């Protein structure tokens, strides 16, 4: 849920921000001091094909697509230069030396990946 | 013929008769190691809510209310002691086994 | 599962008794044997059909749990609240849609024939005929008075 | 195992049209029965 | 003949007689009348048609009918440097996606250029979606009263490519057209469900296992149709649902008529008791077509040994098994007759739609 | 993973589109289809009472405080449900989504606060 | 510093971790979930 | 952050009337203020929102981000 209201400024790790939250239809005094995190889902207590057996739930695909419990998950990458010899840059194709097989290595404008760019598994 | 909870309990699908009796009629007596709640709070007091050397059955873990009727504060405290004892035993299970 | 949006390991509910698992968030390791020797051994020795009968207690571990138990009760009970527990030809035919076995023969039944709740079970059990005679868990002396 | 699966599918497909549910009214005692329960508990309290 | 008894259309209109509603509307949109697009609740009575067909029409109109949504082209959301921090592309794209648009042209492209120079939190309403593409909107395709994301002071929000995408609501819920508002069978008696003894039952006096209703009342609500063009839009929706059903059924019929040449969609066996088993496997086919086929096959072949379908949630396919006491040619001819019965049923439904709503 | 406020966890494993979701004659359909077997042993009556109260609150358009140890009369809440136009229990006449066939037994469907536990499957 | 003999005992030691157990390749782990349309001897 | 553009459960476009409704509810609470004793049933239905548990549930309970940040 809304864990912190300054999330865009912070650089958080393994932090999930949920776009939509609702006050419970049956609220308690604990919500006078904390922010509710969760939606007032219409839930049918029924057997529907045996896909909810043993603590499973059948979720409406439309509910998922409409933003139900959907937010953004944040991870960050961070390292520090060991010494002067270390610097941030797209690597020297001429020198190269010990490098990484695969490891696309492109998209590193001025050594970094520009904002708004999708980074896949192998990308650098 | 139509009660879902009873049909779950009776056919053995899930639950037991004590669960149904607790939910609808009344919890009854709380036992921690086959004995009532011992007066741990003070010398002869089971809880702050009950007088010293209390003799009513409620003071030692007797829950008159059912789960559906709602448990009062000391009844809930006794139920929490029993439940926490169960959680402690379950956690002991993995290590000792 | 060729749906790319699914990432969970999916198992039949009745297969949980082998691993004492539930779906409250449990995780289970899975590895595929790639060598010929391990593949042969896995299919011939470690197949879960071997562990249908418990080594510990010599009884069966698997069976119907929860919705299958109560569903079987509803299917085989004599009287629904609306009346006798019967279904037309189409719904008796539809009970066998998802069993994946060879469906039985309903040519003997007109569309208006009311197939009993136990007749459809007997249609399935005919492939593996057995003899069984016990009191059900439904009949209990506590509830009886 | 095959018969477990097939009987499971018969049960589930029957439930698909019979429907099964649990309600808060399934746990609700009629007031006269509530009085009977309270009288039973009062008997226990009388013995104590 | 009479397969669509009587329709009725009640648009959901704002009741300005409530003082608060009118005051707020005039305050923050300067609105004093009904919006250009309003949701209408169409209630249909179908008589003499099987439940499978009525429910298939309902399911098609719910999600399996093509529909349009507003979407952002890849790169439409401009990163810039002073964009709002809280209005991420995911959140705003979700807000824009589910805006119910009644668009007759796909060449329209909108842009969202919002600036908050002031020191307050300015909200972006859908009237700020300016359109720069194709033909100018003679009538708007969405209400200008939606709450797209808000902007912090000094923060802007630019989305330079908002385009109209097409798809079925089965894959993405933003195409979901008709919401359900009613379903009932008029040929089955109902208990007084308020009473305690019938309280735990469905209400119908016939078990679902045995009952075979032929008279139904289906009520669907459509989210956005133009105010002056309500009835014609409803007619187009219903006729398009009939088109979709008929087209899928006709594709199935094409696979059927191509049975002479072995094709992977249809296989045939010769069972040991002279029976021939027909297996039809169709990828990405929903319960609609399968249930229609099963119901109609069983309706015309009462003494069929077995007909059943299974749309497993995985494998994303419909499998229909037919076992009968007839030769392969006879079985194929019969099931093609059933297919033609389905086609006729939906053609009659569409003719009734044309001559009923008017 | 997904849970209610009564501590009833559940893995969501089924994505049913809107057409396949079961519905009522009112038109209401669930977002989550919780198995009724989760109740009798877990004994989470709070979730059921919360559903019953939320059914009446949503119709009245209010939000009610359901804090612990507040005076609770389930019989009176069910009477209130009846007075709101629903049945004495929260049950409704429900139609199977895929086949369009009504269930023989009315199905208890109503709002219930549900939370998304931060145990994403893609993470682990 | 941990000497040679400290490497052996306890769970994290050489024996109870590297010898009696092992880490392996070509193995996957995930959350389980129900699937009523799978045979008992099938996994999704 | 905002009231959803469409009801999560059924996709009814409550987001159309959400912007009117928050203001209407604010004036409604001002004319009377328990905190949530008010019955917004008539206020909600005046906007065209039908008698659906889901739409009203998601309309009257969604938290607005601007009211918190
Ligand atoms: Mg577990
Ligand atoms: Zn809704």
């Amino acid at each position: 849920g809304w864990y912190c209201f300054s999330w865009p400024y912070r650089v958080d790790m393994n932090r999930f921000f949920q776009f939509y939250n609702e006050m419970p239809l049956v609220k308690t005094i604990a919500h006078n001091y904390v922010i509710p995190n969760g939606l007032n889902t219409i839930v049918a207590y029924m057997i529907y094909g045996g896909y909810n057996q043993e603590d499973s739930v059948i979720v409406s695909q439309s509910f998922i697509d409409r933003g139900g419990f959907a937010g953004t998950f944040y991870r960050e990458e961070k390292v520090e230069l060991e010494s002067d010899i270390e610097s941030f840059g797209k690597p020297d194709p001429l020198i190269t030396k010990n490098l990484k097989p695969g490891a696309n290595y492109e998209k590193l404008v001025d050594g970094f990946v520009p904002v708004g760019t999708v980074v896949k598994k192998g990308d650098i | 013929e139509t009660n879902g909870l009873f049909q779950m309990v009776a056919t053995g699908a899930k639950g037991s008769n004590p669960n149904m009796i607790h939910i609808m009629a009344g919890i009854g007596q709380i036992e921690i190691n086959t004995q009532r709640i011992q007066p741990q709070f003070s010398f002869g007091r089971t809880l702050v809510y009950y007088p010293r050397f209390a003799l009513e059955a409620q003071a030692y873990g007797f829950i008159c209310n059912s789960y559906i009727a709602g448990l009062t504060s000391p009844e809930f405290i006794f139920g929490e002691m029993n439940g926490r004892f169960d959680l402690i035993n379950k956690a002991l299970s993995t290590s000792s086994t | 599962l060729e749906n790319p949006k699914i990432s969970t390991f999916q198992m039949n509910v009745s297969a949980c008794a082998w691993y004492n698992a539930d779906f409250d968030g449990d995780q289970m390791n899975l590895w595929v044997p790639w060598s010929v020797m391990s593949r042969v051994e896995a299919e011939l020795l470690c197949s879960v059909r071997n562990w249908f009968i418990s080594t510990k207690s010599s009884g069966p571990v698997n069976g119907q749990v929860q919705d299958s138990t109560v569903g079987s009760f509803l299917l085989t009970r004599t009287n629904t609240p609306m009346g006798k527990n019967v279904m037309n030809k189409l719904h008796a035919m539809g009970l066998f849609q998802t069993t994946q076995t060879d469906p039985p023969c309903f040519a003997n039944y007109s569309p208006t024939d009311l197939l009993d709740g136990k007749s459809v079970v007997s249609m399935l059990l005919r492939q593996t005929p057995i003899n069984y005679q016990r009191a059900p868990t439904w009949y209990s002396e506590v509830y009886a008075p | 195992l095959k018969m477990i699966f097939a009987t499971q599918q018969l049960a589930l497909n029957y439930v698909r049209n019979a429907g099964f549910t649990v309600s808060t009214a399934d746990m609700l005692l009629t007031p006269e029965a509530h009085q009977e329960v309270q009288e039973i508990i009062n008997e226990l309290l009388l013995e104590s | 003949e009479k397969i669509f008894q009587n329709v009725e259309i009640k648009p959901f209109l704002i009741d300005f007689s409530n003082l608060f509603i009118k005051n707020a509307a005039k305050k923050l949109f300067q609105l004093e009348e009904q919006l250009p697009l309003v949701p209408v609740n169409v209630v249909m009575d179908f008589k003499g048609i099987s439940r499978a067909a009525v429910h298939g029409l309902s399911r098609v109109l719910q999600d399996e009918i093509p529909n349009y949504m507003l979407d952002i082209k890849p790169g439409g959301y401009k990163i810039e440097d002073s964009t709002d921090l809280f209005m991420t592309e995911q959140f705003i794209r979700n807000r824009i996606n589910f805006i119910p648009i009644y668009a007759k042209n796909e060449t329209l492209v909108f842009a969202l250029r919002s600036l908050n120079n002031s020191c307050e939190v300015k909200t972006i309403y859908s009237r700020d979606l300016i359109q720069v593409a194709g033909p100018k909107l003679k009538y708007p395709i969405f209400n200008p009263t939606f709450e797209i994301g808000f902007l912090q002071p000094g923060k802007s929000l630019i989305i330079e490519d908002i385009y109209i995408k097409k798809g079925i609501g089965r894959k993405h819920a933003a195409f979901n057209l008709a919401v359900k508002t009613h379903f009932s069978h008029l040929d089955i008696e109902q208990y007084p469900t308020d009473k305690k003894e019938y309280m735990a039952l469905s209400g119908y006096k016939q078990s679902s296992m045995t009952s075979d209703p032929r008279h139904h009342r289906l009520g669907l609500c459509f989210p956005a149709v133009p105010l002056p063009h309500i009835n014609q839009a409803v007619r187009t929706y219903l006729k398009n649902a009939c088109r979709i059903i008929i087209g899928r059924i006709q594709s199935i019929q094409k696979i059927y008529e191509n049975f002479e040449e072995p094709q992977p969609e249809l296989v045939l066996f010769s069972m040991d008791e002279e029976k021939t088993k027909a297996i039809i496997t169709i990828k990405d086919e929903t319960h609609t077509i399968g249930n229609l086929l099963k119901t109609y096959i069983y309706e015309m072949i009462p003494d069929i040994s077995f007909v059943g379908y299974q749309c497993v949630p995985h494998k994303q396919e419909m499998v229909l098994t037919i076992i009968h006491k007839a030769s392969q040619e006879d079985l194929i001819t019969l099931l093609e007759k059933s297919i033609q019965n389905i086609i006729q049923t939906f053609q009659i439904l569409e003719k009734n739609v044309d001559e009923l709503i008017a | 993973k997904m849970s209610s406020r009564s501590g009833n966890k559940g893995i969501a494993a089924l994505a049913l589109p809107t057409s396949d979701m079961p519905f009522t004659e009112d038109g209401l359909q669930p977002d989550l289809i919780v198995n009724p077997h989760s109740h009798p042993s877990r004994m989470t009556n709070g979730q059921m009472i919360e559903t019953t109260v939320g059914l009446a609150n949503a119709l009245q358009g209010v939000v009610t405080d359901g804090t612990a140890f507040l005076p609770i009369n389930v019989q009176l809440l069910s009477e209130r449900l009846a007075q709101e136009g629903l049945r004495f229990n929260g049950c409704q006449k429900m139609f199977n989504g895929q086949t369009g066939e009504y269930f023989d037994a009315a199905i208890f469907i109503g709002p219930t606060y549900h939370q998304r536990l931060q145990k994403f499957v893609l993470d682990d | 510093a941990p000497s040679i003999m400290r490497r052996l005992p306890r769970k994290e030691g050489r024996i109870r971790k590297s010898l009696l157990g092992s880490q392996v390749w070509s193995i996957s782990r995930s959350t389980i979930c129900g699937n009523s349309d799978l045979h008992l001897d099938e996994v999704g | 952050m905002l009231i959803p553009v469409v009801c999560f459960t059924c996709g009814f476009p409550i987001g159309t009337y959400a912007a009117i409704f928050d203001k209407a509810r604010t004036e409604y609470i001002k004319t009377k203020m328990a905190s949530l004793q008010i019955e917004l049933k008539d206020l909600i239905t005046a906007l065209g929102i039908p008698m659906r548990v889901c739409c009203r549930t998601h309309l009257i309970t969604t938290l607005d981000y601007r009211k918190y940040y």
